[PDB]
């Protein structure tokens, strides 16, 4: 036992022992409560806690399906088992973090679960048992099965009479458990004994889409507003104080007829800015004088007011035809980029072919925003129908049959 | 003792000192001693490196140090204007000011820097010496005549900047012409710290940044980041922090109730690092996300053996000094599931650079464009201290169709030269390749270029099939026992990929007919070991 | 002193000397700048300005690169792990190379000499050519390799070859090296296929004599002697040499000691096993196996090595 002996992997005999997360063994070989290290190869060792059951044949260790999957064990395979002794002065677990989710997708529900009660039940069930980082197991709480994954383990503090990270530790009576739900999990966790890891999220101003006139494009609108216009609303004094700049490029590509033009015009009618000045792409293909004619108003306004003129929006149309001719591309790049450039100009480009676009035009300093506007799903169609059939709903001109 | 920390440039310490000592110390000492010693002044410099590393900043800083005229600008592919004649008139309209100032003030005028750009385009005939292309060269003659020859000047200086150093004609790298040539590379660990300090000093003086921010962590969590992308990050974080306080629902407008303690917080630096910025010379998180679709399941010994060997290979290339380049070839029967093991091995390394070169992005290319794309992908991997590259279907790049046979010899001759070339210096590269036919790659003498080889087998015993079925977990104990009876006999020859398709096809029938359908499908597939 | 600097500059064209003088003056003239505030000039040393031998030597070492001269840096990428005497063949090959070198320098009726190295793959047929050339002390030592011409066409390759051979007629002595001939002709056993133009150019060049009063030497390497014998290229090479492989227990137990990785206890068992058998392995493969096996645990580095040697090694 101490030196290690060869043993045969077997299946867990009972559901209760399967939920116990303990390796089920024969009384003739070991005693309950002992800890073992199971070797499957020179680089594969896993620490388990033992429990005895009469039905285990001597010469075989029984593992549950979660244990076999975690340790990569197969029924009937040969393993090595050696007794393992914890250094309780260093390996006792004070706090451990566990990811928890519903074990079965068929039993998912939105009911709350008290993580203090689950912590107490976990301590009651798994006290004096070994746990390793990354270990997977099944936990039964209120007659509900959950999948648990060990994320982090910290050592216990010394007793009052007298925070190291550890890969494997021993759960004791006074150990503390912090639970976090899995990514995209619908589990509702309540209580204070929660890791409560939802920090990576963005707080966004509360828009009113229905009145705004757009439906089913909330996230794209939020992201564009955060990344390309959040700086021209604060007073310029703070902008100078922090030492920031203003973005100068946005590219929106998608299938024809999805709301590209609206998603920019609507924002144009929200900053109290000047009305846009649309230009077409394929028609201009003397063109240099035409290209110079567009920004003359912006140049004059900047000259008159310096760093106080309002934003001028350009909705330059399909750009794959013009840019891939070279003279227009160079003139535009010089106008936006270079020593001589205006600080009250914002270029918005739209197109259908994303791959054909050049690469030089997409670099930090140059067009630095990209988004994709795809077809709407059921929610988008519902909202679009509601917005487009509101005028008739007010005059009392729609039947109840629809 | 030139101090470059104040100027803004950080990380580029030695290169600046070298470019100063070798070709600039003779424009500071007084004219009398310079004349006595009898020295002329250099009139050319060349800079080559990857984009976004801080070159135009160096140029402007050095130009402004000596209190000279602010620089001019030109573009390479632009000066090749509408057509000829004007191609030598645009060149002419740059140096008139220098000549006029020389004549008016004699030999006491100021330096007139000229900063070219993409110089390898306007001055290129080596490109014609590659599969296809071809173009005449005339403007280089006028530029060379202006730089040196008759009516030469003593108050000029030309600085060329390029992204590719191997397509520059030798005629411009001789003494008297562009002499000094330097390289600007990706920043190292210290460079990122210095650049972050330099780029975030304004908001740390006016008491804006928060106290829970640690620069060292942000430096160590960014790997193979270019110069400009750090600025882009530090900007996006501020953008989010400012967005949080824009309380408006109608006609925008700022809120003073919350505005007061505007403080960028570590969260706004972490949320920015996960969605906003994406490095170019770094990991690619949308390439290993659509290859390992269904994960990896241990159904026997071969999986463990292959993974162990992969780990040994990936650890040898990182802790060795006598074999900077290693390679390994994976082979097996079709539908055995080997394009997924390569991705899993590569992703477990945690190397800074991991880039796949599948044949799925080249549909319709000709034999020359393939060579060009492969050379570019491999070239990008010589710019990092660690690299891993993966090649998929090494028999659909060559186009080996049994009839004939036929194939593109050019691609083979490029590929069998790239796999035996060491990186420039002190850089470690690993190459993994996948294939299904191992009896047509031996005849081409390819196997003598790969340093080893591994074998991925099929499922070949009833026990392994039963274990795989149990681990997938679709049929229960009843059907398992039923299916565990007819299958007695060690003649199960089937690939892992085919098994998922067979299971999914079987599941569609009625509950009581599934076992018979699955057995019939397994029998009809055959064995043919 | 001008004499020493003159003698220690070989095949320097006219301009490079002016470049050297300017570089030396600049280096000596930088030690007297101590202006870190807009940089104007430094006093207290504006006098005592000199140009001492140290700056001349430094400039000659790091700042000037001749065009028709030796290129030391290149060799750092071919002779990587040095040369270790593991058997008689190394001494034999080096002695023959030295005699060939001392025939193209003290002769009047044989201005041209060409030699061919060949042997089984992974036997080190390149890091011996590089070592032989580096000990000639010849003014002009180039290396033409197929990895600097990736993706080229036929005419481009012919032009590159003709140009490299055309910069060896302009120096009083030379030593031009070509490696992996079979990868220039684009040879592939299926077919076969290759480029006739390159073959004709190579033959005609190999049988050319330089202008009067100059001498040349060509060293080539290959891995398929029979194929070349088919194309009649073997009649254009004056002499050939054979590079063998490690085939005996003792010549492996000697290399394992000279490399110096495995130790006495493990060496005893390795000898006990290998000595009673024959072996067949190139020198390059041995390093890769030895550093394949060193990554295991301390108590298993002797079994994996033998197991690997039983599949590739001892596999004629
Ligand atoms: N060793 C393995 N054990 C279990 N599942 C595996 C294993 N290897 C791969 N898989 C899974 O099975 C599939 C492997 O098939 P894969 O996509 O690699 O086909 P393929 O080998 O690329 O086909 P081909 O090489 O013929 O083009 C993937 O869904 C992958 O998740
Ligand atoms: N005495 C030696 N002879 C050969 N190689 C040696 C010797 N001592 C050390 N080496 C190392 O072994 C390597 C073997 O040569 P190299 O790596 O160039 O391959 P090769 O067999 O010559 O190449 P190829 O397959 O292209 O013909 C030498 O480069 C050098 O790194
Ligand atoms: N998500 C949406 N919500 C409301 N209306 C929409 C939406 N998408 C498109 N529309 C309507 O369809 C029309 C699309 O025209 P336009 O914006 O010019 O298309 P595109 O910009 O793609 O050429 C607009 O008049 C707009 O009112
Ligand atoms: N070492 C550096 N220190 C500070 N900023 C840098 C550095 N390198 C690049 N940058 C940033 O890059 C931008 C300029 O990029 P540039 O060097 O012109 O790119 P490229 O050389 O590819 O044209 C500047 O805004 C500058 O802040
Ligand atoms: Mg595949
Ligand atoms: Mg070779």
């Amino acid at each position: 036992n101490m030196a290690g002996r060869s043993m045969q992997a077997a299946r867990c005999p009972t559901d209760e022992l399967s939920l116990s997360n303990c390796a089920v063994v024969s009384e003739k070989d070991y005693q309950s409560g002992q800890h073992v290290i199971v070797r499957t190869s020179p680089n594969h060792k896993y620490i388990f806690t033992l429990r005895t059951h009469p039905s285990v044949v001597p010469g075989s260790v029984a593992f549950s399906l979660p244990q076999r999957k975690w340790a990569g064990l197969s029924i009937g395979q040969e393993i090595e088992v050696a007794l393992y002794s914890f250094d309780k002065a260093k390996q006792c677990i004070g706090t451990m973090t566990i990811e928890i989710d519903f074990l079965q997708k068929k039993n998912i529900d939105s009911n709350p679960y008290d993580t203090d009660k689950m912590a107490a039940e976990f301590i009651q069930q798994f006290n004096n048992q070994a746990f390793s980082v990354g270990q997977q197991l099944v936990f039964s709480f209120n007659d509900k099965l959950f999948g648990l994954l060990v994320k982090d383990i910290e050592a216990m503090d010394p007793s009052i009479l007298k925070r190291q990270k550890i890969e494997v530790g021993l759960v004791v009576g006074n150990s503390q458990v912090a639970f976090e739900k899995a990514e995209n999990s619908s589990l509702n966790l309540i209580g204070k004994a929660k890791t409560k890891e939802n920090r990576q999220s963005i707080i966004n101003p509360d828009w009113n889409f229905e009145k705004m006139g757009i439906g089913g494009l909330d996230k794209e609108f939020s992201d564009i507003f955060r990344r390309a216009f959040a700086s021209r609303v604060f007073p310029p004094e703070i902008v100078e104080q922090m030492g920031c700049k203003h973005v100068k490029g946005i590219l929106l590509y998608g299938p024809p007829g999805c709301g590209k033009t609206l998603l920019a015009r609507q924002i144009g009618k929200m900053l109290n800015a000047r009305e846009p000045k649309v230009v077409n792409g394929p028609e201009i293909l003397e063109s240099e004088a035409n290209i110079r004619k567009l920004f003359a108003d912006a140049e004059e306004e900047q000259r008159r007011l310096g760093a106080n003129s309002g934003l001028h929006i350009i909705i330059f149309d399909e750009i794959d035809a013009i840019c891939k001719h070279d003279t227009v591309v160079n003139q535009l790049l010089s106008k936006i980029d270079g020593v001589e450039q205006l600080n009250n100009i914002l270029v918005i480009g739209m197109t259908n072919r994303p791959d054909l676009i050049d690469e030089a035009l997409l670099r930090p300093g140059r067009l630095e925003v990209k988004m994709e506007i795809g077809l709407p799903d059921e929610k988008g169609r519902l909202q679009i129908l509601h917005i487009h059939t509101a005028r008739m709903r007010g005059h009392q001109l729609l039947s109840a049959d629809v | 003792d030139w101090n470059f920390e104040k100027m803004g440039i950080g990380g580029l310490d030695k290169e600046f000192s070298d470019i100063f000592r070798r070709a600039f110390a003779s424009r500071v000492f007084p004219p009398e001693i310079v004349e006595q010693m009898g020295c002329k002044h250099v009139k050319g410099i060349l800079l080559y490196g990857p984009p976004g590393c801080g070159k135009t900043l160096l140029a402007r800083q050095i130009g402004k140090m000596l209190n000279a005229r602010e620089p001019k600008v030109v573009n390479g592919p632009e000066i090749l204007n509408k057509y000829v004649g004007e191609s030598e008139a645009n060149i002419r309209k740059l140096f008139a000011d220098a000549e006029e100032e020389q004549r008016r003030l004699g030999a006491n005028s100021g330096l007139h820097i000229i900063i070219f750009d993409e110089i390898d385009a306007i001055c290129k005939q080596r490109g014609s010496m590659a599969g296809s292309t071809g173009v005449h060269d005339t403007v280089v003659n006028q530029l060379l005549s202006k730089i040196d020859g008759v009516e030469q000047l003593n108050n000029i200086l030309v600085i060329g900047m390029t992204n590719r150093p191997d397509l520059i004609d030798e005629a411009l790298l001789r003494p008297g012409r562009l002499e000094v040539k330097m390289e600007i590379g990706l920043p190292d660990e210290k460079g990122r710290l210095q650049i972050l300090h330099i780029h975030t000093a304004r908001m740390r003086g006016h008491q804006l940044l928060s106290a829970d921010v640690d620069i060292k962590e942000l430096a160590v969590e960014t790997k193979n980041f270019s110069g400009a992308e750090l600025e882009g990050l530090v900007r996006a974080a501020q953008s989010t922090a400012m967005n949080r306080h824009i309380k408006a629902s109608t006609k925008v407008e700022v809120d003073m109730e919350k505005a007061e303690s505007l403080q960028v917080t570590r969260g706004d630096f972490l949320a920015s690092l996960e969605n906003d910025i994406k490095p170019a010379f770094g990991t690619n998180q949308e390439d290993y996300a659509s290859y390992i679709m269904n994960g990896i399941i241990k159904w026997g010994d071969p999986v463990t053996r292959v993974l162990d060997d992969g780990e040994l290979l990936v650890q040898q290339t990182k802790n060795s000094d006598r074999t900077p380049l290693v390679s390994v070839l994976l082979e097996g029967p079709p539908h055995s599931g080997k394009t997924a093991l390569a991705a899993k091995i590569a992703e477990e390394s945690n190397f800074p650079f991991i880039k796949i070169c599948s044949p799925d992005k080249m549909i319709g290319f000709s034999e020359t464009a393939k060579c060009q794309a492969m050379k570019k992908i491999f070239d990008d991997a010589y710019k990092s201290q660690l690299s891993c590259v993966v090649v998929d279907d090494i028999e659909r790049l060559l186009d080996y169709v049994p009839i004939g046979p036929r194939f593109s010899n050019l691609v083979l001759q490029a590929l069998l030269v790239l796999l035996k070339k060491a990186p420039p210096q002190g850089r470690k590269l690993l190459i993994i390749g996948t294939t299904s036919r191992k009896d047509v790659l031996q005849e081409m003498e390819m196997l003598n270029a790969f340093s080893t080889t591994i074998h991925v087998p099929n499922i070949a015993t009833g026990e392994q099939l039963l274990e795989a079925l149990e681990l997938l977990g679709n049929f229960k104990d009843k059907e398992r026992t039923t299916i565990a009876q007819q299958v007695k006999g060690k003649k199960v020859w089937i690939g892992i990929k085919k098994l998922l398709m067979l299971i999914e096809m079987s599941l569609q029938m009625d509950p009581e007919y599934r076992v018979r359908k699955f057995l019939a499908l397994l029998r009809e597939e055959g064995a043919s070991p």
